[PDB]
RNA sequence: CUGGUCCACCCGUGACGCUGAGGCGCGAAAGCGUGGGGAGCAAACCGGAUUAGAUACCCGGGUAGUCCACGCCCUAAACGAUGCGCGCUAGGUCUCUGGGUCUCCUGGGGGCCGAAGCUAACGCGUUAAGCGCGCCGCCUGGGGAGUACGGCCGCAAGGC
RNA sequence: AGCGCCGGCCAACUCCGUGCCAGCAGCCGCGGUAAUACGGAGGGCGCGAGCGUUACCCGGAUUCACUGGGCGUAAAGGGCGUGUAGGCGGCCUGGGGCGUCCCAUGUGAAAGACCACGGCUCAACCGUGGGGGAGCGUGGGAUACGCUCAGGCUAGACGG
């Protein structure tokens, strides 16, 4: 396995498009700070360290909007798109400056800097870059 | 106005040939058998009651749909005893979404029934004699509980939404509410007030349509419960 | 140069009143009360749904008319518009209204802005005392457009201006009659000018 | 009172002995210039029928636009099946950058100022249903906060 | 004599991994070299038919070859026309082969139907053509042309 | 006052002449006796001391795709392994601070470009003032991520 930052942004993704209440993600550090960027946000209900046949995990507890009418009853997701953008095979710094707004301020773009795992406002209220881990919407 | 001798006369049935998203209404399954959760279905018939009895107490009529030979004489009495329309044979593609058409096909039937206002000239042809008489007879077959309504419905009733699929089809493009029994071959997201319980077993239909109308004639006044079921 | 040619031709053409002879646009001798149909052998005939190439050029063919100005100009001065920062729209409109030879017909000096130009041309107008003889000069706010007064005892200037006593020109002007002298407030709107114009059509004629 | 444009009206054929008989069909968008527009494609076996036909169908599929200030509040790409759509928010003085067919739509939903790209294959009939989609998953601030 | 692979135990090592330009090895048939072998079959070839004709299809013959050893050749509709590895995303059914507490369950294979999703459609769908990461190979209108020239390889045919 | 154009793309239509001829043509296509497509004319459209043509560059061309494409059947998976360099790489702790991020500072000539004002009657042209950028040098700071060094782990991998 050679990108489990991607790996849980699609666990995730995977999870959400048939409306699993929970997934389970392998667990480490940078990973929590991540989903909990995503619960502070809301894209998530938030997550617990719990314990796989023996084996450090995070639950990841998904949200989604209200039962819909029509043909279609499923839900509106609230994470509707998660990907990697910076990956193992070419790394994606920007500075404050070159930071980007997602979906014209209705989105987030996760950043991994010296003080921290921050979102774009975050960063450029701390006047610091990164790396672009990812974007949510 | 609910029970708990659903245990009596269902906890379902069907193997294997289930549906994945009727699992969290399951709780486990006998010898090779599949075991509704009976208090999931209690709590469900409450919330699917609730919205019956606002729709009773606001003038909505509520089409009952039942083809299958078990529920096709038990969806006949009920559906009469509120006097809501019911389909009981086959049912007609369109019968919401095209609705104005086949609409266009009671009024022969209404015209049919003026026709035999003897004479009416019944001095016609007796080759057209038992032309006619048997278009009646036929449209009295398919038509015997759908000309009660004459407007969209405000809800239907199914016992099958596995085999009545078209009905649910029609009624969803139509955001009309669904309403159903159903059990583990069916899919739960695509009824709207949900009965998990037994279709196959006329105890079971026969249980849920009566009490459905229990709360029908009681919530438009008059309370009056014993209702044929045959033994 | 400008356009020389017969000009009720170009009302006709556009199906709308383009006010370019002055009076007898007012006359029931005006070509568009007798015949308010294309010139040419087929005017009489039943049109077509025209393209939206058709409806965007027709609508930038009669602003340019309006104005009879060469399509170069007319281009340059709205790439002028186009890169100043706000609405290309007004701006357009704004910098057409402050030529020299515009104003000078606002205010009522001349008849049509055909005659402005030869009246601008021939130096019988001046800008802050200084005689300019330029249809193409851009009139700034605070300005002053009188007749070149070694030229107010003249009779097309004064005819009109007898016709100008106690007219109102637009908010965005203002007419010391008898003095032969006006002034530019401001550049003008959109309300300002009703131009039978949607100019927004102008811009995607140009985008395309 | 909902303005309608017929975007296009197209002659198919079909073939047999005899020769090849026709059929119309005709792309036509609804709206009001104010935040709701429709999308029907119509098709009979007369112009003028399949002109009417589609807007029926226009007036039975219609979407609410957030409109504001006359942008749309969000960029958004959609693809509908090689088709691909891009819209994007501009500012009061731009316009609405866009070809004949996502133009009609969006000046009809009153979009004054937008940017827009058609990418892929440019098929006008399915460049027009990946545009209704691409309004059709618009959301607001509001929105977005009320899902989180 | 020898390779790969699966399962159960969860005992040892402690990231030792994935991919892989070049290189190296393997590589159906036909073909080639030396030497065997040769029943049946059968390119070429001869004859009989068929047919307007019949350098074919059908029939009767028939030499290479088909077979063995060693050495070459290195191609293919060499195909799942689908590169390898990993993680993730309903189920139903048939089957091969292990382990169970043997109904059933759980591993690893081989199919069929299908969830969500994908796709231009056909179709794919836990054996992905879905959702993602890594690395390699490859495409960039048809013909000219897998040709010409150069280079490298081969005994040649001819290959890259 | 001239030049191009008026089948479609593309804005502008009629009459005659011609009759697969003479000719037109950027592409699709026009022409064989009622041609909005050839030739003239009348009319019209578009520009105007210009208007057309030819050549070439960028655009439309996400048609070499970093932004921003693909390879079952459209062009596209190497016939298959094995493996060199290279690219990429699991969980926890600490050290260093290479990448990366921030601050200061030097450099980033003038012209040009851009916003403003001004000078030639306007403009073109020109003058005056204003705003920065990357990139690189130096100094100071940060440590999540990637890197490196050290220690530990067993979920990958490998052995019993
Ligand atoms: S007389 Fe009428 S048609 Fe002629 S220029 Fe004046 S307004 Fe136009
Ligand atoms: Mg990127
Ligand atoms: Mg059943
Ligand atoms: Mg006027
Ligand atoms: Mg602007
Ligand atoms: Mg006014
Ligand atoms: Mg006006
Ligand atoms: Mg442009
Ligand atoms: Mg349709
Ligand atoms: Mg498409
Ligand atoms: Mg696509
Ligand atoms: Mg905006
Ligand atoms: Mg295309
Ligand atoms: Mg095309
Ligand atoms: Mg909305
Ligand atoms: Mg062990
Ligand atoms: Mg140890
Ligand atoms: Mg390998
Ligand atoms: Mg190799
Ligand atoms: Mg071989
Ligand atoms: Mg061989
Ligand atoms: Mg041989
Ligand atoms: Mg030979
Ligand atoms: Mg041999
Ligand atoms: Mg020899
Ligand atoms: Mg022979
Ligand atoms: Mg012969
Ligand atoms: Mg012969
Ligand atoms: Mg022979
Ligand atoms: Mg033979
Ligand atoms: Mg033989
Ligand atoms: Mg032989
Ligand atoms: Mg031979
Ligand atoms: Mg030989
Ligand atoms: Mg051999
Ligand atoms: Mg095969
Ligand atoms: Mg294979
Ligand atoms: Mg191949
Ligand atoms: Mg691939
Ligand atoms: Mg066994
Ligand atoms: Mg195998
Ligand atoms: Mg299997
Ligand atoms: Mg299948
Ligand atoms: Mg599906
Ligand atoms: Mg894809
Ligand atoms: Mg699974
Ligand atoms: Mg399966
Ligand atoms: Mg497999
Ligand atoms: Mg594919
Ligand atoms: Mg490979
Ligand atoms: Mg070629
Ligand atoms: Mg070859
Ligand atoms: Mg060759
Ligand atoms: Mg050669
Ligand atoms: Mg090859
Ligand atoms: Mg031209
Ligand atoms: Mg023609
Ligand atoms: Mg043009
Ligand atoms: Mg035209
Ligand atoms: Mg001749
Ligand atoms: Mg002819
Ligand atoms: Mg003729
Ligand atoms: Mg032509
Ligand atoms: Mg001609
Ligand atoms: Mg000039
Ligand atoms: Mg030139
Ligand atoms: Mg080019
Ligand atoms: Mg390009
Ligand atoms: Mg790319
Ligand atoms: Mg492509
Ligand atoms: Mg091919
Ligand atoms: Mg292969
Ligand atoms: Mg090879
Ligand atoms: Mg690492
Ligand atoms: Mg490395
Ligand atoms: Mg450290
Ligand atoms: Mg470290
Ligand atoms: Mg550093
Ligand atoms: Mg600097
Ligand atoms: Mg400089
Ligand atoms: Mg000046
Ligand atoms: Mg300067
Ligand atoms: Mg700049
Ligand atoms: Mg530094
Ligand atoms: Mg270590
Ligand atoms: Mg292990
Ligand atoms: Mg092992």
């Amino acid at each position: 396995l050679t990108d489990p930052i991607a790996d849980m942004l699609t666990r995730i993704r995977n999870a959400t498009r048939v409306y699993k209440e929970s997934t389970d993600v392998p667990a480490s550090r940078f990973k929590e700070e991540i989903l909990r960027i995503l619960a502070r946000e809301g894209f998530i209900k938030g997550y617990e360290r719990v314990d796989v046949d023996g084996k450090p995990y995070l639950r990841v507890y998904l949200k989604y909007g209200p039962r819909r009418q029509g043909p279609d009853p499923r839900p509106e997701q609230v994470i509707h798109h998660i990907r990697r953008i910076s990956k193992p095979g070419r790394r994606v710094y920007v500075g404050v400056k070159e930071i980007p707004r997602v979906r014209r301020g209705l989105g987030i773009a996760i950043l991994s800097t010296s003080k921290g795992v921050l979102t774009d406002r975050e960063a450029r209220k701390l006047g610091v870059g990164g790396e672009l881990i990812c974007e949510v919407w | 106005v609910k029970e708990l001798l659903e245990a009596g006369v269902h906890f379902g049935h069907e193997r294997k040939r289930w549906n994945p998203k009727f699992a969290r209404y399951i709780y486990a399954e006998r010898n090779g058998i599949h075991i509704i959760d009976l208090q999931k279905t209690m709590e469900e018939l409450e919330r699917t009651f609730r919205f019956i009895e606002d729709l009773a107490m606001r003038g909505g009529t509520i089409l009952f749909v039942g083809t299958k030979k078990q529920a096709q004489d038990i969806v006949r009495m009920e559906a009469e005893r509120a006097g809501m329309p019911y389909v009981n044979q086959r049912w007609l593609g369109g019968m919401l979404t095209n609705f104005k058409t086949i609409s266009q096909r009671v009024h022969r039937l209404e015209e049919l029934e003026a026709l035999f206002a003897s004479p009416e000239i019944e001095e016609r042809p007796k080759k057209e004699q038992v032309r006619l008489k048997h278009e009646l007879e036929r449209l009295q077959k398919y038509l015997s509980g759908f000309r009660l309504l004459k407007r969209l419905p405000d809800a239907i009733f199914v016992v099958d939404p596995t085999k009545e699929a078209i009905a649910v089809r029609e009624a969803r493009k139509l955001f009309i509410p669904v309403i159903a029994l159903a059990d583990t071959d069916s899919d739960p997201d695509l009824v709207d007030y949900i009965i998990p319980g037994n279709d196959d077993a006329i105890r079971s239909i026969q249980l849920i349509l009566s009490r459905a109308v229990d709360l029908i004639i009681q919530a438009r006044g008059g309370v009056v419960e014993p209702s044929p079921s045959y033994a | 140069g400008r356009y020389i040619g017969p000009v009720c031709r170009l009302c006709r053409r556009e199906g709308v009143k383009l006010y370019l002879k002055g009076e007898r646009c007012y006359s029931p001798k005006c070509a568009m009360e007798r015949r308010p149909y294309p010139p040419g052998q087929h005017g009489q005939k039943r049109a077509r749904r025209p393209s939206d190439y058709a409806v965007r050029l027709r609508e930038k063919q009669k602003l340019r008319r309006i104005y009879g100005i060469s399509e170069r100009q007319f281009r340059n001065l709205f790439e002028e518009a186009s890169k100043k920062k706000g609405v290309t729209g007004s701006v357009f409109l704004g910098l057409l209204e402050s030529r020299l030879d515009n104003v000078v017909y606002r205010l009522g000096f001349a008849v049509s802005r055909r005659q402005a130009r030869q009246l601008v041309r021939h130096g019988h107008i001046t800008v802050n005392g200084r005689r300019v003889d330029l249809p193409s000069y851009r009139v700034r706010p605070g300005d002053e457009i009188a007749v070149a007064e070694k030229s107010r005892n003249l009779e097309l200037i004064r005819q009109n201006l007898e016709a100008m006593k106690g007219r109102k020109v637009g908010p965005w002007l203002s007419l010391d009659v008898e003095g032969m002298k006006g002034k530019f407030l401001r550049l003008p709107d959109r309300e300002d000018l009703a131009l039978p114009v949607n100019e927004q059509l102008v811009i995607e004629f140009y985008s395309r | 009172d909902f303005e309608e444009k017929m975007i296009l009206i197209r002659r198919t054929a079909r073939m047999q002995a005899g020769g090849r008989r026709f059929r119309f069909g005709a792309l036509v968008v609804v709206g009001d210039r104010q935040g709701r527009v429709g999308l029907g494609f119509g098709k009979a076996p007369e112009v003028p029928l399949a002109v009417q036909k589609a807007g029926y169908y226009a007036r039975r599929n219609m979407v609410e636009v957030p409109l504001q200030n006359g942008t749309i509040p969000h960029e958004i790409e959609v693809e509908f099946g090689a088709s691909k759509i891009v819209l994007k928010p501009a500012a009061p003085g731009t316009g609405v950058i866009a070809g004949a067919v996502p133009r009609a739509i969006l000046e009809l939903a009153g979009v004054t100022d937008i940017l827009t790209k058609e990418l892929g294959s440019r098929n006008p009939i399915n460049i027009a249903y990946a545009t209704m989609e691409a309004l059709r998953q618009l959301r607001t601030k509001a929105d977005v906060e009320r899902l989180r």
